[PDB]
């Protein structure tokens, strides 16, 4: 995903819908990572620590 | 090293990040706590902060060739830098609240400034290899509106129309 | 070595209060810094000395502007027109350190960088119009020219800054702020020159270049440079006003644009209802 | 240490700052509960209070060469401590809503008076250096008047209304 919105930039090149597409898959994109904040919270000291 | 890190990303010089003013920089990495790896991303954290320092040049420039809309060009950047500034101080907050945490939250905040700051620095210096003077800035930043990347296009909108602020004052106090 | 961490934050804030001193080397006007120490290798290790060399330049032009002030009216009220301003900077200045005493503050180093960012660039466009006023006071023969040519400057600089910007007029008022103060006194000698025949011109310096040669056939000299026709509407007048006592007879900022050129054309009728009701009597 | 600071301000000697009378001063800061920094600002702090002891020996002279306008213009250098001795008693319930208030809003006061207090000690250094007598105070005082700084220019108005008062004066018992 993260190369994909790579090769995303143009200038708008080709299409109106092709980067929107991605502006969507970059907000699809930023829901992993709030699931990915919950999980560090969990490593340091401030439940168990298993696999 | 949690403060060592903001104010090397406002531009201002060290002795280990030795700076002489707006143009060079020597690394000088021989450091005994910072790893290898970590003085890699220091060098990915300065190239965010040597482009800011790139860009109060053509303030003091400007403000403080020639042109009306030289300076009209220049209130659409203080926009540009000013959420930037504001992440500069909800960073400091996240030093006080814990001062133990490590680089790699601020190095995520700055790997969001990665696609704003050279897609900006990309735009003024083909600015300034034209030689450009007048409403031809304004034409030029048009077509850099044209692209896309849609957090770059609505800030290449927003110096857009400032400066067609400026060209709306003409044609009212014309008429 | 350990210096005191959020406090030289403080002690900065201080310093741009009481402008010489000891935290702070800045001995000249042309170089301002400071070095406070290298801090402990965990808990802000150089970021927050690389924000006490941004602030170094910041406390450098209050530095350069006091030194501007000492102690014509053009040159004087010119000043007055930073030191009244002053205030209103210093206002501010007592609000974050009335926050910082109250405990608890809940601020720190970089939450504070905003509040004081929309002054910031206020002070800026405060150092372009003073650094672009005087270029030519160490080269000799200043009088009228360098008089001339910094409200020259001044007028050059509220072409480039209001007309570009009309987002905030918060800055535009503060460029008429340096424009309507030092105009007055250039004004004031013309309201005197006319309803009283004589006019004032010191002798060290010079102004709108209008001086009364000493014989009676003579009647007005203007000083050759070593609206245009509304100033020469002033000095007819002015000529004739001085006849006239030798002889012996009997809402929103964005729909008002935009905004000095619409004041002086306010101004020119207001030279010209003297102007107009001269000529009647003459 | 809220008190000994307005009171060093109102021109009375000690044995930490020891003054004689009226001319003359020894800073002695072998001081344990003060800075170093923290006692050079009580020389800038000092100063504001030497001209105002420099102030009352030209009242005592006067009050209490010769000239009917020398206590005309006495009458106008009262005007100038009024607003003074006001904001001496604005400090001292500064320091009994809260005594831990440190130095620095006295620091602030004094600032305001730092371009008041020798704008007016420059005009009676030039006034005694003359040897002045009579109507040409007046004059003295009206191109002192003549001079900018717009709170000090109201000032040496005052002092001029007053003895062009004693000038109103006369020109109305002779007619």
């Amino acid at each position: 995903i993260k190369k994909y919105t790579d090769q995303r930039s143009l200038d708008r090149a080709f299409g109106l819908v092709g980067q929107s597409f991605c502006a969507a898959l970059h907000q699809e994109l930023k829901e992993y990572y709030r699931l990915l904040s919950v999980l560090h919270s969990q490593l340091q000291v401030e439940s168990s620590l298993t696999l | 090293m949690i403060h060592e890190l903001l104010l090397a990303l406002s531009g201002y010089p060290g002795s280990i990040f030795t700076w002489n003013k707006r143009t060079g920089l020597q690394v000088s990495q021989d450091i005994p706590f910072l790893h290898p790896g970590e003085t890699s991303v220091l060098n990915r954290l300065c190239k965010l902060g040597t482009d800011y320092i790139r860009f109060t040049e053509f303030i003091e420039q400007y403000t403080g060739l020639h042109g009306i809309y030289l300076r009209a060009f220049c209130r659409g950047l203080d926009s540009i830098l000013q959420p930037y500034r504001q992440a500069l101080l909800d960073l400091e907050q996240e030093f006080l609240a814990d001062p133990h945490l490590s680089i790699s939250h601020i190095n995520y905040s700055l790997d969001q400034f990665h696609l704003l700051f050279p897609s900006i620095m990309v735009v003024v210096e083909q600015i300034k290899s034209q030689k450009i003077h007048g409403c031809q800035i304004l034409e030029t930043v048009y077509k850099h509106s044209c692209g896309g990347l849609p957090p770059v296009r609505s800030a290449l909108e927003k110096t857009l129309a400032v400066c067609h602020g400026v060209m709306y004052k003409q044609l009212s106090a014309w008429m | 070595t350990i210096v005191t961490e959020t406090q030289v934050i403080r002690e900065t804030l201080w310093l741009l209060s009481g402008v010489k001193k000891l935290l702070i080397f800045q001995l000249n006007d042309g170089k301002v810094n400071v070095r406070n120490d290298i801090i402990v290798t965990h808990m802000t290790q150089n970021c927050l000395r690389s924000v006490l060399e941004q602030i170094a330049a910041y406390g450098q032009v209050v530095f350069r502007l006091q030194k501007f002030i000492d102690e014509f009216r053009t040159y004087q009220a010119f000043m007055w027109a930073l030191y009244k301003y002053f205030i209103s900077f210093k206002e501010e200045l007592t609000e974050i350190e009335k926050c910082i005493i109250n405990k608890d503050e809940t601020v720190t180093l970089a939450i504070v960088l905003d509040k004081l960012a929309p002054r910031l660039a206020q002070l800026k466009v405060l150092h372009r119009v003073f650094s672009t006023g005087i270029a030519e006071v160490p080269p000799d023969t200043r009088n009228v020219v360098r008089a001339s040519h910094l409200l020259n400057t001044l007028y050059k600089a509220i072409l480039d800054y209001d007309n570009v910007g009309e987002a905030s007029e918060q800055t535009v008022s503060l460029l008429f702020c340096l424009w309507v103060e030092t105009v007055r006194p250039y004004l004031e000698i013309v309201d005197e020159w006319i309803v009283h025949g004589n006019l004032f011109d010191p002798a060290k310096e010079f102004i709108i270049q209008r001086n009364k040669d000493v014989p009676f056939n003579h009647r007005d000299f203007w000083y050759a440079t070593y609206l245009k026709p509304v100033l020469k509407q002033i000095i007819m007048a002015g000529k004739s006003m001085q006849l006239l006592k030798n002889l012996k007879c009997r809402s929103e900022s964005v729909t008002c644009q935009s905004f000095e050129l619409t004041l002086r054309s306010c101004l020119y009728p207001h030279i010209g209802k003297q102007y107009l009701e001269c000529c009647g009597n003459l």
